[PDB]
């Protein structure tokens, strides 16, 4: 999706194998905040948020907490105190056209920052001055959301990034989505310390 | 809301659809360079026409914004390069007049072919017909056929359009608020709004005098040793008391002396530095001498090139069925995309342009981070001297032992060091007094100071006084002379060439002093030095966002150019040239002594 437009799935019910992710060398940024990978695949959470989108090169930096910029301001804003790991890896091999790739949007104007988790679609021009814009792009009134140019040539600060943000929240219901229940061989007729299922 | 705020949102449009627009244009005019095929000047054409409509259009819109309301400064810098009529002011009429007034003059230049009357059947153009015969020949009256030919051709050619050219861009200037084309031209190194680090329009050619009259006394020794030296090449004509005949410099037009070389040598019976069999022999294609750059730039701190410069440049010819653009260019083609057009042979020469547009490369990718419209130098003077001081740095003897290419045993002693200085003088000191006199003139001739009958009568005058250089024969007013050069016919400005000299050795002083060498400045290497990097790379991330004379503070210290640092530079040689000129006669006459 685009960054304006951030597909978020909800993931529930499942057993996630962080491990698979973390081990993985096809991820430029696997940075996590307010958790270490290492105990991710040990603990339980109630809902799993997997918000998706393509941004640039340079855009990569703004997906953290407490940063400044068009992606944070105006696309994606994430809250300061985010539980969760942000996940992003070049995707110039399929995101990029040889025409150039002008499938992706992102909002440039909005009147106010955007809240934690909140997602702006609406295509109502930007009022940047006095005058009424009346639905019409003119003088002082801009369209709010602008195409990416995304070329096989460019440099890796403009290659489009594919962007996974997943946020991990625990709430009073029964914790679902847990990690790896590892399992050892079974081994008989020793004094051993068994742990069957808890 | 607020008037600066509208500015903002506006300028952000218009870098963010600038940026995908001119990486389109960039992108076609590339495939044009490398791949001369007519659909690729077709693709350039019409990209070329969208970037200025573009253009016309956000500047249509630009204007509508007042530039007073606004206290930032970046966003006025911005506000300012955006709200240029350019030739948008003049009318449809006499914009599509100068348009193809320029055009032509391309084309005249381009395909300018000029051979002996009486043997019509093959005939030579400028590059590398005329320029090869221009820099080897001895033959006194083949190199004066071969010049007052070209002059002939072409000057009678170029002389109503040049006289057109300069009522129009005249007309358009006046109709930007301008006194002339030449104060257009000054207006680069405009500052204003800054306290203390303004600059003027007027005080451009005054700096540009008094750093001259500082040039003069080494220009007036090393004349007087070339003179000497031509004099022993060509028995008779050159006079003792008179000025060099105008076919005589090495070169078409007198632009370098650096073909002179062979002719001028102190000492040809001691060696050579060069190492052009060195790499010869242990068979260094142009992708290791481009490497040994990335190291060098490493070496001094600055980031190295991107994968897609090694993926998407072209560092050798393509071959007979691909045509490309022999003259090497460093393209910023816009989103990160940096690339370089050279077709490197295993010469030194290639190997110091590399190092150069590797340089031009450097700076391109430090101001990345700046906004669109400001991605461009603090002058046109500081975008060829970064690139100069590379050139510089590289053709050390220093720096071809530490990488390899030179002899650890070379005997480096006082001679080498003079004639390697002599060779510096003539392409570097040489080019002085031919750029000062030919703005000067141009700026004279905008400003209407030299009126039309009387262009070339003052022009031979100020060459004479300037340069030293008398002219073979008389030249009345049908012949157009100076726009048988590049720059001029094709609407640039010359300036930069000075600017970007007096700033080359400005810029070798403060990064030597950086690096804290402590011998002369021409044996001084800037590679190993994080510090001199670090010196550099914060002017070179300003970009257009400062004023020249605050990133001139930042680098040397200095709110001025400075002529010093050129006479430190060639203070052995100075010194040499002084001794060696005891008994003939430094300076020049005005008179036609030699031949005329
Ligand atoms: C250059 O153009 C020719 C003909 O237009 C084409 O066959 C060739 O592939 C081009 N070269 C490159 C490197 O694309
Ligand atoms: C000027 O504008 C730029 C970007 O619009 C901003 O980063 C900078 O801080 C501004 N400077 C001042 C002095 O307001
Ligand atoms: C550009 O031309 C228009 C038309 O006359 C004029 O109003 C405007 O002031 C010009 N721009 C500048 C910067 O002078
Ligand atoms: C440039 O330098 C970085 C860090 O030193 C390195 O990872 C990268 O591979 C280098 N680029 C090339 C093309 O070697
Ligand atoms: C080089 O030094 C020697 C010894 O000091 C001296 O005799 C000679 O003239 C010098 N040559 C030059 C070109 O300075
Ligand atoms: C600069 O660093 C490189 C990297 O090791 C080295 O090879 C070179 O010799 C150094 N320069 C000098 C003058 O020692």
């Amino acid at each position: 999706a685009s960054v304006y437009a951030w597909n978020r799935k909800r993931i529930s019910n499942c057993v996630a194998d962080y491990s698979v992710l973390y081990n993985s060398a096809s991820f430029s940024t696997f940075k996590c905040y307010g958790v270490s990978p290492t105990k991710l695949n040990d603990l339980c959470f109630t809902n799993v948020y997997a918000d998706s989108f393509v941004i640039r090169g340079d855009e990569v930096r703004q997906i953290a907490p407490g940063q400044t910029g068009k992606i944070a301001d105006y696309n994606y804003k994430l809250p300061d105190d985010f539980t969760g790991c942000v996940i992003a890896w070049n995707s110039n091999n399929l995101d990029s056209k040889v025409g150039g790739n002008y499938n992706y949007l992102y909002r440039l104007f909005r009147k106010s920052n955007l809240k934690p988790f909140e997602r702006d679609i609406s295509t109502e021009i930007y009022q940047a001055g006095s005058t009424p814009c009346n639905g019409v792009e003119g003088f002082n009134c801009y369209f709010p959301l602008q195409s990416y140019g995304f070329q096989p040539t460019n440099g890796v600060g403009y290659q489009p990034y594919r962007v996974v943000v997943l946020s991990f929240e625990l709430l009073h219901a029964p914790a679902t989505v847990c990690g790896p229940k590892k399992s050892t061989n079974l081994v008989k007729n020793k004094c051993v310390n068994f742990n069957f299922n808890g | 809301s607020t008037i600066e705020e509208q500015a903002k949102t506006f300028l952000d449009k218009f870098n963010h659809e600038a940026e995908d627009l001119f990486y389109q244009s960039s992108l076609a005019s590339w495939n044009y360079n490398t791949n001369i095929t007519e659909e690729n000047v077709q693709n350039m054409n019409n990209a070329g026409d969208k970037w200025s409509a573009f253009l016309k259009e956000q500047s249509t819109l630009a204007q509508m914004y007042p530039l007073q309301e606004i206290q930032n400064l970046t966003v006025k810098l911005q506000l300012q390069a955006l709200q240029q009529n350019g030739s948008s002011v003049l009318s449809e009429d006499k914009s599509k007049r100068l348009n193809t007034i320029l055009n032509t003059m391309s084309t005249i230049y381009s395909t300018g072919k000029v051979c002996n009357p009486d043997n019509p059947q093959e005939c030579l153009l400028l590059e590398p017909g005329l320029n090869e015969i221009m820099a080897n020949s001895l033959d006194y009256n083949e190199r004066l056929w071969a010049w007052e030919s070209w002059r002939s051709e072409v000057g009678k050619q170029l002389r109503p359009l040049y006289e057109e050219y300069v009522v129009l861009k005249n007309e358009m200037a006046r109709a930007n608020h301008y006194e002339d084309y030449g104060d257009y031209w000054r207006g680069d190194y405009e500052v204003n709004g800054v306290d203390g680090y303004d600059y003027s329009r007027g005080q451009l050619i005054e700096d540009v005098e008094h750093t001259f009259e500082e040039i003069k006394p080494l220009y007036e020794h090393l004349h007087a040793y070339v003179r000497a030296k031509l004099m022993n090449a060509y028995p008779s004509y050159i006079s003792p008391i008179g000025c060099l005949p105008a076919h005589l410099l090495g070169d078409m037009w007198g632009r370098f002396w650096t073909n002179l070389y062979s002719l001028t040598v102190p000492f040809g019976q001691k060696p050579n530095i060069d190492v052009t069999d060195a790499m010869v022999d242990q068979a260094w294609d142009a992708q290791r001498i481009f490497k040994e750059a990335e190291k060098f730039f490493v070496s001094v701190g600055l980031p190295n090139m991107t994968q897609g410069f090694w993926e998407n440049s072209m560092l050798t010819d393509p071959g007979n069925v691909q045509k490309a653009v022999c003259h090497p260019t460093a393209w910023d083609l816009g989103k990160g995309d940096f690339r370089i057009l050279m077709c490197t042979k295993v010469t030194m020469d290639d190997f110091l342009t590399a190092h150069h547009e590797m340089g031009h490369i450097q700076y391109d990718m430090a101001y990345a981070a700046q906004p669109f419209l400001l991605r461009n130098g603090a002058n046109e003077g500081f975008h060829e001297a970064v690139g100069e001081i590379m050139s510089l740095s590289a053709a050390t003897p220093k720096h071809l032992k530490s990488i390899g290419l030179l002899s650890p045993d070379f005997q480096e002693d006082n001679e080498t060091e003079i004639n390697f200085l002599l060779k510096q003088a003539l392409t570097i000191v040489g080019t002085l007094p031919f750029t000062y006199m030919l703005e000067k003139w141009r700026w004279m001739v905008f400003k209407g100071e030299i009126p039309k009958d009387q262009w070339m009568k003052k022009w031979w005058e100020m060459k004479r006084e300037i340069v030293g250089v008398v002219e073979p024969v008389p030249h009345d007013e049908t012949y157009c002379d100076p726009a048988s050069l590049f720059h001029v016919s094709n609407d640039y400005s010359f300036i930069r060439y000075y600017t970007r000299t007096l700033y080359q050795f400005q810029f070798q002083e403060a990064l030597c002093q950086a690096a804290k060498h402590e011998g002369p400045l021409h044996k001084c290497d800037i590679s190993n030095s994080t510090e001199a990097g670090q010196k550099l790379f914060n002017m070179l991330r300003l970009g257009k966002s400062e004023p020249w004379t605050l990133a001139l503070e930042n680098v040397v210290g200095a709110k001025n150019m400075n002529v010093r640092p050129l006479l430190n530079y060639f203070e052995p040689l100075f010194t040499w040239l002084k001794d060696q000129n005891k008994n003939s006669f430094v300076g020049w006459s005005t008179d036609w002594s030699p031949y005329a």
